[PDB]
Order: structure tokens, then sequence, then C-alpha cells
């Protein structure tokens, strides 16, 4: 079976150069395409450019001229992309996409590489409780002033699911990244029950718990 | 560069309606024509290849046709994970250029929001900022209107939306309205009021608090 | 297009697709190359409507039925040459340097550059194509030229020289070019998908404009095999 597996998350200043990997395996065609495509947040795709390993032959999308340079090691079936002068407009998830022995499409991509360009450097959260007053009560965590994305929000470890609702991140004129994760619960259960949300920056290795309790 | 266009951009639509999607390319490109469907925070996946090989491990409800100019992606019996963006792309000659993407939907009856208001936190105070958040839980369709009111005053430019994606569950929308002052500011002021209209509602309606009550 | 509809179109050195259909015999061969029926020899008379599906149809295959349209010979991937490799094959075509990425049928064969020492294997007669721009112009992009027709024809495609060792490319009357070409089949081994005349692979690129499937950025009007 065809898997592509590429390198983790990148958080750069502009005007840095980011240079993103990504491992085919299980491949049996040899002059199969290594193509890079990205998507900036809440929009579309965009090739860059591709690659056959094989035979070295490159191609770019005009636009991506002079600051995209994609390589490959045939013997290790990895591609790479790099990509210089980083612009803010250059954050986005990053694609590594192959074709196979049939089309020239796009049969397999690989888990994307979120590239972060930024001034803001890497920052944990503050996380703050949204305190509960038809007998449904709501309660929630601000997960506030965090760098780079993502964060990730549960409730009581994962065994609450049902009812949460942990919005997308808005970005603040800081650069700092801000959410709440909330959860609508009976109000008879706020005497009975404890709730705990639990927020992981992975970026900056802070895992936070938060006990809500009821104002 | 070749320039996809594909039509409807958005579509709503119920289990089990037969869906079109088209596609148009600003010159011929034979039958050298994909699909895509991405779903939030996953990676587009092959549908079809070369305008109607339908990809091994796709429901046969997927076909593809057209040629030259222009394509049709048909979805018979529109199931539940076939809500997504769909994505054209024509593989005839480089730079691979994509469509802009048609986001599908799930129909649903209207289902008005229960509001919830919220006091910023008095660990948040200490630090000198205040976030008041006013929660529109579990409705449809997605548009909603949610207006601020500080001591009967309208305001404008200190709050900001964030809403989720479609529940795979009911079907609906939640959203939440961040209203952000100084503490200072916060401090002169007694009456805080989200106001929510939507179309599920008769009236709109407004959840207040008295700050220190 | 049976009786009474566009008469004065057929054959009026213009493509009007409203009349290019086999009843109006491709608007009079206008929208065909000048080529009257490339399917005039094809024993199946519906092998046209086959000729576009991107699809093996063995009743369709034979040299008289244009192969059709290569889809029995090259049934996968192959039919096409990377379109990755499009810029890159059209700057290295016969630059004396083997490229192995363009060293297929569906690239041009490199322009033969990885096949310097197989003997030339000539098709009978001369390929002549009158194409709307001047020698000078046409000559500037002669890589590019041959390396897209030699694609095309799944063979190699060079100019016929003349006893100066001049590229037999003559002024068209100012407004064109007279182009004469040679096809090379050392490479074609032989079930059949080689050309074995210039007339042959003239009629299937008729039978590819006739389809609306001939993309050659070229303003190509006509066309024919000479001996
Ligand atoms: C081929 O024939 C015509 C164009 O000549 C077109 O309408 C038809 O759909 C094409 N067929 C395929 C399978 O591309
Ligand atoms: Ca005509
Ligand atoms: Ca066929
Ligand atoms: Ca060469
Ligand atoms: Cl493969
Ligand atoms: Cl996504």
């Amino acid at each position: 079976q065809v898997q592509l597996v590429q390198s983790g998350a990148e958080v750069k200043k502009p005007g840095s150069s980011v240079k993103v990997s990504c491992k085919a395996s299980g491949g049996t065609f040899r002059t199969y395409a290594m193509h890079w495509v990205r998507q900036a947040p809440g929009q579309g795709l965009e090739w860059m450019g591709g690659i056959v390993p094989y035979h070295g032959i490159t191609d770019y999308a005009q636009k991506f001229q002079g600051r995209v340079t994609i390589t490959a090691d045939e013997s290790t079936s990895t591609a790479y992309m790099e990509l210089s002068s980083l612009r803010s407009e250059d954050t986005a998830v990053y694609y590594c996409a192959r074709d196979d022995y049939s089309t020239y499409a796009f049969a397999y991509w690989g888990q994307g590489t979120l590239v972060t360009v930024s001034s803001a450097s890497t920052k944990g959260p503050s996380v703050f409780p949204l305190a509960p007053s038809g007998g449904t009560a709501a309660l929630g965590c601000l997960v506030k002033d965090y760098f780079p994305e993502p964060v990730t929000v549960s409730w009581n470890s994962g065994a609450l699911t049902s009812g949460v609702h942990t919005f997308p991140a808005v970005l603040q004129s800081s650069g700092l990244y801000s959410l709440s994760s909330v959860v609508t619960v009976p109000s008879s259960s706020l005497g009975t029950q404890t709730y705990i949300c639990n927020v992981n920056h992975k970026p900056s290795n802070t895992k936070v718990d938060k006990r809500v309790e009821p104002k | 560069d070749i320039q996809m266009t594909q039509s409807p951009s958005s579509l709503s639509a119920s289990v089990g309606d037969r869906v079109t999607i088209t596609c148009r390319a600003s010159q011929s490109i034979a039958s050298y024509l994909a699909w895509y469907q991405q779903k939030p925070g996953k990676a587009p996946k092959l549908l079809i290849y070369d305008a109607s090989n339908l990809q091994s491990g796709v429901p046969s409800r997927f076909s593809g046709s057209g040629s030259g100019t222009d394509f049709t992606l048909t979805i018979s019996s529109l199931q539940p994970e076939d809500f997504a963006t769909y994505y054209c792309q024509q593989a005839y000659k480089t730079p691979y250029t994509f469509g802009q993407g048609t986001k599908v939907e799930i129909k649903r009856t209207v289902a008005a929001p229960s509001v919830f208001i919220f006091p910023p936190s008095d660990e948040q105070l200490k630090s000198g900022t205040a976030s008041v958040v006013c929660l529109l839980n579990n409705f449809y369709p997605r548009e909603a209107k949610v207006q601020w009111k500080v001591d009967n005053a309208l305001q404008s430019g200190n709050s900001q939306e964030s809403v989720t994606e479609q529940d795979s569950k009911d079907s609906t929308y939640s959203l939440s309205s961040t209203l952000t002052l100084s503490k200072a500011d916060y401090e002169k002021h007694k009456v805080y009021a989200c106001e929510v209209t939507h179309q599920g509602l008769s009236s709109p309606v407004t959840k207040s608090f008295n700050r220190g009550e | 297009c049976p009786r009474a509809a566009c008469q004065a179109k057929r054959g009026d050195q213009r493509c009007d697709r409203e009349c290019n259909s086999p009843g109006c015999g491709w608007d009079g061969g206008d929208c065909s190359l000048s080529v009257g029926d490339p399917w005039r020899q094809c024993e199946a008379l519906q092998c046209w409507r086959l000729f576009n599906n991107s699809r093996c149809d063995p009743a369709c295959s034979s040299p008289a039925c244009l192969y059709d349209n290569f889809d029995c010979h090259a049934g996968g991937r192959e039919r096409t040459c990377n379109p990755v490799y499009e810029k890159y094959c059209a700057d290295h075509f016969a630059d004396g340097r083997c490229d192995q990425g363009c060293n297929t049928e569906e690239c041009g064969w490199d322009g033969l550059d990885c096949a310097s020492e197989v003997p030339a294997l000539l098709a009978r007669g001369v390929l002549v194509l009158t194409v709307l721009l001047p020698p000078e112009e046409l000559l500037r992009s002669s890589a590019d030229f041959l390396q897209r027709l030699s694609a095309i024809l799944r063979t190699s495609l060079r100019f016929r020289l003349d006893a100066h060792g001049q590229a037999m490319v003559f002024p068209y009357h100012v407004i064109g070019s007279v182009v004469m070409l040679e096809i090379d089949n050392r490479l074609c081994l032989q079930n059949d998908h080689c050309f074995p005349d210039a007339q042959s692979a003239a009629d299937y690129l008729g039978a590819l404009s006739a389809v609306e499937r001939l993309d050659f950025p070229y303003p190509l009007r006509d066309v024919r095999g000479e001996p």
C-alpha cells in the first residue's frame, strides 16, 4: 500500500527559509512524480511544482520562481520542497502528493505540514474558566494568547464529547491566537458532576487542566 | 494558465439527493480532469481520474463525465459521509490548476440557537483584560446576527466571531461572539447584553448580565 | 447536414464546427486539415465515434482505421508524455545529448539523441505542412515544433534537407510556410502502430483535427503526403 509521510510542523520568522520533506513507501512504479501543493487557511489548493525522482526532471509554477526548490533523493523515495524569503502570506499547510502507474492525477497525499510564518514567537496559552450560572447550562474554557496553532481541547479526559464545541482560533492583532471550548450539560448536573477542560499546546509543551465550577 | 471554474461554489442538499458539480476549463483539456474530496482538517482524496475513472475504494454512487471544456461530478444518493468540499483539477498541462471548490452542506429543518452569555472570569480580570463571551448553540441555517450592547450603547469594532463546521450528528452550527474590552472600560459599565437574530427565533433574543451581580 | 444547411461553407478554407460532421465531410475537409476523409480506407464505418474514447476498440485498430488513436497500442499512462516533462523535452530535443526522461515514443524519442548509431528507416514520401507563420519565426522554434509533432505521431520527425543541407521550409504566398518533413521509423518496432508513408501520418493528423483532439500550438492550415 502506498504511504506518504511528511516532516513536522514549522514555525518561521519573515525572511527565513523552510525545507519540508516527504517520504514515499510501498510504491512499485519507478517513474512516479512527487508534487507540492499548498493550502492557505480557508483557501483552495495551489500546485507549486513537481519532480520525477528517477529522472530528476522538475517543473514549477512560475509564481514560485526563484523562491521554490524541489529536490529528491531517489534511493530513499524522498522529495523536498525548500521555500525561501518567507512572508506571512506563505502561512499554509503544504501537501506532498504522488501519482501512480495509471494516472498523472494526485492518487496519494501526505498528511500535510503546517508552516506558520510570523514575527510572533512560540508561547503557551492562558486558560480561563467560562463559569455556568429549559434546564440546560453552558460552561467552557477560554484558551487565550498562544502561538502557533494548533491547540487541542478535551473535556473530562475525552469522556465528555456530547455537546462539546471547540471553536476555530482567531488570530489577534498581537499575532497570538485565541479560542473558546464550550459544553452544554443538564442544569442539575452542575451540583452532582465535575467538569474539567484539558488544554494541550504541543508547540510550547504546555498541558493545562482547569476545573470549571458554577459561579 | 488554464483557469478552472466550478459551479456551484456552495450547495445545500439532503441525504439521498442526486447532486451535480460542474467544472469548466478555459481551454480544451480532452479527458485529463480529476475530482478530489476534502474534509475539514484532512488531506484531499482522489475520487475520479481522467474525467470518468472511479478510483478504487471510492463508492460507485460517484461518477464523472465530460470532455473538452465541460465536466461533471455526479453523486447519486448523497450519503452523510459525502458532506465535504470537492475540487476539480486539470492534469493536462502545467501549472496544474484546481477549481475554487464546492462546499457541500447537509440541509436540515430550521433550529433556533440556545443563547448563553459568559462574564469575564475573575482570573482574567487580574491580568487587566475583559473578554465577554456570547454562545449561540446548535442552530440551522448557519446565518446568524449577533449585536452587543453595553449600558444600551451598540458596540462596534471590539468583537470577534467564530463558527464551527457543521455537526455530523445533528447538522447544526454553533457560534461564539467575544467582546473584548480593557478591565478599565469593563468596570465603568453595568449592563452587558448580547442580542441574537436568527431565522428560528420569532423575535431577536437577548441574554444579559449586570456586572457584579 | 443531409440536405439544405451549410453548402456555402464546405471547402471554404475556414473550419466551421456546426458543419464538422461525417455527413458534411468534416466541413468539406476544412476541419480535417484538407484531408477529405481520414477514415476513407477504414473498413468499419463507425470508427470515428470510437476514435475519441480513451479505450481500445480492436475492430478500429488497423492502420486504415488510424490505430484507434493509439489506444490499443498505448493502453496505459504511456499514451501521453508526462506534463512535467513538456518544457524539458522541447528544450533538450535533438541537442546531441541522450536525455532518458524524453527517450520514449510519447515524448518524441529525445529527437533520436539516444539512438545515433541506429540507421534511419524513413517512411515513404514527405509530409507537407502549411503553417500560417513566416519561415524565420517557424525555424526560431523548430526543436519545439518537431518534438511536438514527434510526440503526436509517436515516431521521429525531422525537416527534409536539400542538397545544401538546408531545411526544406519555403515561404507561402509572406503569409506562412510550406514545411517538408520526413518520418524516421528507426525506433518504431512492430500489432501495428507505425506510419508506412507520409499520407498515413497526414490522415491521422486530420482525424485528430476532425475530433478536436489536436493541440498543436502552431497555425497549421493543412497536411498531405507527397512522393
Ligand atoms: C469525443 O467526441 C466528441 C468530440 O469530437 C465529444 O463530444 C465526446 O464526448 C468525446 N468523447 C470522449 C470520451 O472524450
Ligand atoms: Ca468550412
Ligand atoms: Ca477507441
Ligand atoms: Ca537530448
Ligand atoms: Cl504505484
Ligand atoms: Cl483541511
